[PDB]
């Protein structure tokens, strides 16, 4: 109902986005927060902390342009050199703790291309009209 | 104790604005009283018009009457009165100004029979 | 045909349970206490319709008020003076000069060897007391040792009841019911939304509730039930009720240092005679005020029945006394004095209420603290509005005879939910749906 | 300018969701929290959950593929048993406090639908492309 | 990287848009903020301001219509009142900082504008269907 | 033609009051209060044109420095010891032995009946003490004892001022002005972005200025107002001048159990003569740098007027004489032989400044409180470049005769704004609008 899917293919988890997604922003105490207020503060930081995490998730789906949709296509063609396999080998044969490992390095790259593409499709929508 | 004195016109003609004044004597305007028109229609039983407060303002009128009645005091000649505009023939009655308090009203006027007659 | 459509900014909402902001002197510790301005509120919204259910025996704006006031309250005084020292075997005499008849025995004068600011040496000092917050021993101790060291109050922390407004913080609003003559219960059906609350003077006291608002038209009589005499009776009165209290007697004041950087206010010799504190009620209005309160109470009682109003028996000051701040000294009056009448049911110039004074104040039930309120120079000079008063009833066997009432004391909810009855409020929902004939 | 809506029908009420939604969001007391800071945590606290409240309705549309706009069609059938009423019966004569308590029982059911009706949206233009 | 473009003109800033907006969201400490929390009262506060006034721009760019991307044309006629001025006198002359303040005294008038043209673009799109 | 246009990420901004991290031992406060790591902070971002205003007057780092000091101070301090039980009558007599002249009546040995461990005994101990830090009965006491209670600074807390960079909040940038001899206010030309400054030390010291920044090209005097002398005047020297200081007499330390783990510390037999503190401040150079100052201030003076130093006349040792910390220890420094010149406006090997320290330290003016510095161990050496000055108009009817000129002290915050006059703080504001041609 929450992480069972992290060991099922990268494909077949492909529909259990919504389960993980869904799950990021989940008296008496009400006093004992207001004194000893150290407690308090750690509350508060988590609280924070889950914000801020959120909210950065949205930050680089928005750049990207997929902000909204757990899917995107985002035409930035994919080097075979960051992953030189085939999708019947990894979407097929891999689950994504694997593949999360497999490109771990390439994270920024592909991250600083995809704030391009998205800079460019605005240009030219703008230059358009 | 407390007596109360209505004067104005005793007759009014159609469309005119009647204005009838309930002087206050043996208390003040100015206490915590609901202070009330009220009028008797000849041969008919007695009708509420509205009230004021001495403390507050805070009116209540029939609604029927809202468009064309202001109730209001002058607190220098601790009086309190009743201006009714656009008089027709069905506001001929006895009007009486009364004292209301919590339950009743203790203390009543005389009353001045208007009629409304070119 | 339809399909659900989802719809956002719903104008709906549910009963909340949230922390108001509260709103507005140099010392007054409410306007340190909270900044946010508040004066431009024509914020206000009426509803039409709606007619919204209220019951001010569950308002939790009460509740938050008690606690927030406690707080502030012992928050301000905490960093003060301390005076664990001053709870030491006093020699004392009474003061026997220039006094009245009324005062024999009141004060007293005592000596004692006080700390320095050496810890070495001792210096012998007096203090007049009030024999309220002095007990004799089988010699004289303070009466607080028994149970906890006090403090004592700071001479530059102002607790002058300046009105506060309480605001509700974004996702609620609150729902204020204007039904003229709300008795504080039930579907009112003429409701406006404000943001922010009216100025109450957070005032405290016992018996008699002052200088509140005022009802609108006619004195209002509510309880949570009003056939248990094991509940209070709130009246809210249309007319205020003039009350002129005093303190006579010219004190000063002795600055003692009893440590490194620590004074004790001690109260020094009276100018002029000693005579006792009271307060002047106008005869006239208090009986025409009453005469109110009772053909508004007569709606729950039998016919002709005969009411009284009687003296305020109980256990202690904060039970049968009118207790209350002014002048920054706390007064304990003598009320037997207003609750002395017959009705009869069929009926057609100052009222002096002796009152005495003390400084060790508990302020909130509670068993040790106390903040010793210092003296204070000069004479006191007070002019208040009584606005209303908590009453209870005896409940006894019915064979006519009905209750004949007494004031009474109770913890300070009793003394705001008389204002915050008019207020509720409600968190905003604005996420919702409903048929519609569309498709994406 | 604000909860004046608050009886007006359901429909009517229509047009000013932007006056609602709109408010979500919105020296001294700045040395005042810094002391005696119980006060600064029960600040903190109103803010942080009132933060928490906005995300979770974003969050909440962003799942059913309505974020963005104040009205989405999300192509879930009515079921006339949530509530078997006529949409002159609804629209034009309850108000919205009315109607949330009318259906308040299926919002969970409802939601439940929504979010499907969006996994299956996005699956689909995901195989299509 | 992040602020050069500010005396950039105008038109040469719009493909920095991108540099500004993604920096908005930007042990020993964690043992040192838990006592003396005064500190940690002014840490947390200053998180939360961060995210409220992220959520405001974000907020606004929903209620005009403009979630997503960048830069978006809302429809609203320019009045040339609240700055007669010819594009090749401000985009390509003037810097954001001197336009900013050349019309700061309508920033108000525009939104509210904007607000309005998304009721009715949002309307009409209901009413269609 | 032309619609309005959402532009998001725009680079513009606001002036900013805002709280800025601070960034980065064991002991040292500093070290322990930010552990924001900065070193790698090559993020500073040249901005063509821009010139901003910039007023270091206003400047509300300088404030947040304060306020921020001081409280880090007071925290890692308040968990100490507090001596109060140290506020006796002492029993005492002149230190004279190995003495100089400088010295007679500057030590006194007191001896005092201290507390034990055991709330029933006491015991004999002495301690060394300072004759600024005792005053005479009519026997002595400590002469904190008139209005506070003091503490004793922890052995294990370090102040050496390392520096530290103060670092912006998301939403917020620090803007630098780079403008070369910028005299602090107006429109620098040259600025460029950081997110976090430099590191700056927290000195304190009156008078002159100690290991702060140089100037870069040329002395700098600037002022809030040059005409006023009710305003200081702040001097920022090219080139440091050296100043060695001393504590000769090699001391030891006593530890005394005053309770169940508290312990004092007392300063026990000095070990060898016992001689003045003093400071050496190198003739020639100080005689070059007033010299580049003053052909610097007659900017702002009459033709060929003549301008002198002078003595820091004032009514306390924070007022007239040059307060640091160096070692752990506090000193006032006689600096009447460095402010004693003529210039006569047509001219063509270390001067000795005795010095006197003290251990009750009240720190920033204040009533109470006070640190109590413990004793510290074998002597102290320490080289200090004096990087700066501040000093005052007399402001007298003019007839020629220039001001005499005096350096004197201040509060905190002078000491700051000379390095904190190179930056200003915004507030991004992204979102704005412009005219495009264009339609959905
Ligand atoms: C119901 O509502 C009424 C009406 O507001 C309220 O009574 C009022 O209470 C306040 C506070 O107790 C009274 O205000 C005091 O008035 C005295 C008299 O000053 C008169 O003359 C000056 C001259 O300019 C006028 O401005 C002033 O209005 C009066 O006419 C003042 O002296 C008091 O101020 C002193 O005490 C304050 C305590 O917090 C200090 O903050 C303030 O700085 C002053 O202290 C100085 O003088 C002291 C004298 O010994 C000295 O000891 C201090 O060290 C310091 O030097 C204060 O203004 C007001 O007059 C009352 N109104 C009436 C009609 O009497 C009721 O109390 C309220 N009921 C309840 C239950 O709350
Ligand atoms: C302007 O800038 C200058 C330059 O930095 C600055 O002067 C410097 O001040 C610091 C601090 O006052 C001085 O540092 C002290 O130096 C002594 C001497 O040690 C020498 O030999 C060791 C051998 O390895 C070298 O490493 C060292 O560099 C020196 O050469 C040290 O003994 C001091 O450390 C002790 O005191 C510290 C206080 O916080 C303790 O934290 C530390 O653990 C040490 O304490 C131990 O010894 C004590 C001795 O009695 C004992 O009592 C303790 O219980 C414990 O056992 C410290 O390192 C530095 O040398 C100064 N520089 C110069 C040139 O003199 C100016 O002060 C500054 N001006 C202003 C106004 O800020
Ligand atoms: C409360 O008790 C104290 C203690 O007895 C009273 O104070 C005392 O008052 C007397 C008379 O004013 C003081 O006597 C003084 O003696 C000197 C001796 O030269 C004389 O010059 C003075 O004129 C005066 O006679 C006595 O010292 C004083 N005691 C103290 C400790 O101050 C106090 O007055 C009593 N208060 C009341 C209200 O009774
Ligand atoms: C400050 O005053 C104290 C108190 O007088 C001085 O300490 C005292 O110093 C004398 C001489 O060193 C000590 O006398 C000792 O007597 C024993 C007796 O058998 C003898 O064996 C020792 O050799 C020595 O003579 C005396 O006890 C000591 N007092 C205390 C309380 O320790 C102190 O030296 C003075 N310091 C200065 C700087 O003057
Ligand atoms: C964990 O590994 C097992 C295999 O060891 C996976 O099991 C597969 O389950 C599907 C279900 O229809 C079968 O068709 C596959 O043939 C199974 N695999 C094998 C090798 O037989 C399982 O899916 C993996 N992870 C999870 C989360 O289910
Ligand atoms: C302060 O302390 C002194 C010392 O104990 C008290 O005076 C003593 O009182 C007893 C009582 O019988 C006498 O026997 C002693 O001779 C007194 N001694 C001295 C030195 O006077 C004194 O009464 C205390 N004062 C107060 C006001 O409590
Ligand atoms: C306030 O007045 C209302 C009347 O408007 C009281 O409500 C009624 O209480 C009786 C008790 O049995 C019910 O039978 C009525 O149906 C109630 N009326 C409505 C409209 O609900 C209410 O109890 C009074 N509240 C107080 C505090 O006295
Ligand atoms: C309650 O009312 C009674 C009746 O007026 C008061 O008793 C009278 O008090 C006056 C005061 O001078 C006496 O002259 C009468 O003789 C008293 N009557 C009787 C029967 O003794 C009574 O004191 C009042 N109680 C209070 C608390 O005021
Ligand atoms: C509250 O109820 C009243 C009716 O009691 C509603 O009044 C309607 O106002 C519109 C305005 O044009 C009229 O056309 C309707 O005929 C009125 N209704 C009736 C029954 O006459 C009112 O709209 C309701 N709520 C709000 C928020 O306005
Ligand atoms: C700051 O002002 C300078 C001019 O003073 C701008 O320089 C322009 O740079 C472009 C680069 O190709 C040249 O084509 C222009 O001709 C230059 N301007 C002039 C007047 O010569 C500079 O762009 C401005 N701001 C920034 C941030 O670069
Ligand atoms: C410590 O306390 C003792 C006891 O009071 C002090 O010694 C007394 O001093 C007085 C002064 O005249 C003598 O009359 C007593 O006979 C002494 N008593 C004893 C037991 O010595 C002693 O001086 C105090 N010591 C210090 C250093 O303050
Ligand atoms: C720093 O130098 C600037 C000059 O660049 C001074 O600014 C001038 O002040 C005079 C005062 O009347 C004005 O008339 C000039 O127009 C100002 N110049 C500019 C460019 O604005 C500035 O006052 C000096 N500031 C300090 C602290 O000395
Ligand atoms: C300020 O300068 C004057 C002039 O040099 C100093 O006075 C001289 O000090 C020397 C020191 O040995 C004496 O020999 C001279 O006789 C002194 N001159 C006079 C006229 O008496 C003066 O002391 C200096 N002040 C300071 C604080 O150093
Ligand atoms: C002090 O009060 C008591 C109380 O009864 C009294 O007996 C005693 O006589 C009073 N003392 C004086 C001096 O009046
Ligand atoms: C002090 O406490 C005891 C505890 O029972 C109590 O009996 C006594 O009456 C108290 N003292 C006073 C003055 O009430
Ligand atoms: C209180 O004092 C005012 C002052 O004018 C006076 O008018 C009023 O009548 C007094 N009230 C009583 C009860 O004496
Ligand atoms: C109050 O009412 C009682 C009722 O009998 C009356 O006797 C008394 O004189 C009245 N007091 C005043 C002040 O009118
Ligand atoms: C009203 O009076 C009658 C007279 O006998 C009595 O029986 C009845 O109980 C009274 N009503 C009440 C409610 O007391
Ligand atoms: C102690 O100092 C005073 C200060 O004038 C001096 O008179 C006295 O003689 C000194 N005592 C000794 C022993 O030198
Ligand atoms: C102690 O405080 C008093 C208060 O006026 C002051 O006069 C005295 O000079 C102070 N003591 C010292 C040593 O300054
Ligand atoms: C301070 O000490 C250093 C050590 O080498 C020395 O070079 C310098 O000249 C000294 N400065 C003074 C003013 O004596
Ligand atoms: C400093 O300048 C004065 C100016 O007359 C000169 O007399 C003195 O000798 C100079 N001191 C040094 C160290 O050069
Ligand atoms: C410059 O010298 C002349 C000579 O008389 C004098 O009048 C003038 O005031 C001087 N200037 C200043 C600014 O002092
Ligand atoms: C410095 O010592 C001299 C010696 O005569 C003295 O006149 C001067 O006032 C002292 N200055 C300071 C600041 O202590």
């Amino acid at each position: 109902g929450f992480l069972g899917a992290a060991g099922s293919t990268m494909g077949a988890a492909s529909m259990t986005l919504t389960v993980q997604a869904r799950n990021l922003l989940s008296p008496e105490c009400q006093q004992h927060l207001l004194k000893l207020t150290v407690w308090g503060i750690k509350q508060l930081q988590a609280r924070v902390l889950a914000v801020e995490r959120y909210l950065r998730d949205q930050q680089l789906l928005g750049i990207w342009g997929c902000s909204g949709k757990l899917i995107c296509c985002t035409n930035v063609p994919w080097n075979s050199s960051w992953s030189n396999r085939n999708l019947s080998e990894i979407w097929d044969n891999m689950t994504w703790l694997q593949w999360d490992k497999e490109i771990s390095n390439y994270t920024q790259i592909i991250y600083g291309l995809l704030e391009e593409s998205q800079n460019q499709q605005e240009k030219n929508e703008q230059d358009l009209l | 104790q407390v007596q109360l004195q209505e004067s104005g016109p005793a007759v009014v003609q159609p469309s005119e604005t009647l204005s009838l004044t309930c002087a206050v004597s043996g208390g003040s305007i100015s206490g915590g009283y609901g202070w009330t028109w009220i009028r008797q229609a000849p041969g008919k039983a007695l009708e509420w018009i509205g009230n004021i407060y001495g403390h507050s303002g805070s009116t209540n009128y029939k609604s029927s009457l809202k468009r064309r009645l202001t109730i209001s005091t002058d607190t220098s000649k601790n009086q309190f009165s009743l201006k009714l505009t656009s008089v027709t023939a069905a506001d001929t009655a006895v009007y009486y100004c009364a004292r209301w308090s919590t339950a009743d009203f203790d203390y009543w006027g005389q009353g001045v029979l208007v009629t409304v007659s070119s | 045909n339809l399909w659900v459509t989802v719809y956002y900014g719903v104008p709906v909402w549910k009963d909340a349970e949230t922390t108001l902001f509260c709103a507005s002197k140099k010392h007054n510790v409410w306007a340190t206490h909270c900044c946010v301005p508040t004066d431009p509120n024509p914020q206000e919204i009426h509803l039409e319709n709606v007619t919204e259910e209220f019951n001010m025996w569950k308002n939790n704006m009460v509740e938050q008020m008690h606690t927030d006031i406690i707080s502030l309250w012992d928050q301000s005084l905490k960093p003060c003076v301390k005076l664990t020292p001053l709870c030491v075997t006093l020699q004392c005499t009474n003061v026997t000069n220039n006094i009245t008849d009324d005062m024999r025995g009141e004060l007293k004068n005592c000596s004692f060897n006080m700390t320095t600011e050496l810890r070495d040496k001792k210096q012998k000092v007096y203090s007049l007391f009030y024999r309220l917050d002095v007990v004799q021993i089988n010699e004289y101790r303070l009466i607080n040792c028994n149970t906890s060291a006090i403090t004592q109050a700071c001479p530059k922390v102002s607790f002058e009841p300046i009105p506060i407004h309480y605001c509700a913080p974004a996702g609620f609003a609150i729902l204020k019911c204007k039904d003229k003559k709300f008795n504080g219960t039930g579907p009112c059906p003429s409701v406006s939304t404000v943001q922010c609350t009216h100025g109450i003077k957070p005032v405290v006291s016992t018996q008699l509730l002052l200088n509140g608002s005022l009802a609108e038209e006619e004195v209002m009589i509510r309880s949570e039930n009003i056939t248990n005499n094991a509940k209070n009776i709130l009246v809210q009165f249309n007319t205020p009720v003039q009350i002129n209290c005093t303190r006579p007697n010219n004190n000063t004041r002795k600055s003692i240092r009893i440590g490194p950087g620590q004074w004790f206010y001690a109260t020094g010799d009276i100018i002029g005679d000693i005579r006792q504190a009271h307060c002047n009620v106008s005869k006239a209005t208090w009986n025409e005020t009453l005469g109110k309160v009772v053909k508004q109470l007569r709606k729950h009682f039998g016919n002709n029945t005969i009411i009284r109003f009687a003296n305020s028996s109980g256990g202690d000051l904060e039970v049968t006394t009118h207790s209350f701040n002014c002048g920054g000294e706390f007064f304990y009056c003598n009320t037997s004095g207003l609750f002395n009448s017959t009705w009869i049911s069929n009926t057609s110039d100052s009222i002096t209420l002796p009152c005495r004074i003390k400084q060790i104040i508990n302020m909130w039930q509670r068993i040790g603290q106390a903040m010793y309120a210092p003296p204070i120079q000069g004479v006191i000079r007070c002019v208040s509005n009584i606005t209303g008063l908590i009453l209870t009833r005896d409940g006894g066997s019915t064979n006519s005879t009905t209750e004949t009432f007494r004031p009474g004391g109770g913890d300070m909810r009793d003394n705001w939910r008389s204002e915050l009855y008019k207020y509720k409020v409600v968190k905003i929902e604005p996420l919702g749906v409903a048929p519609t004939r569309c498709k994406r």
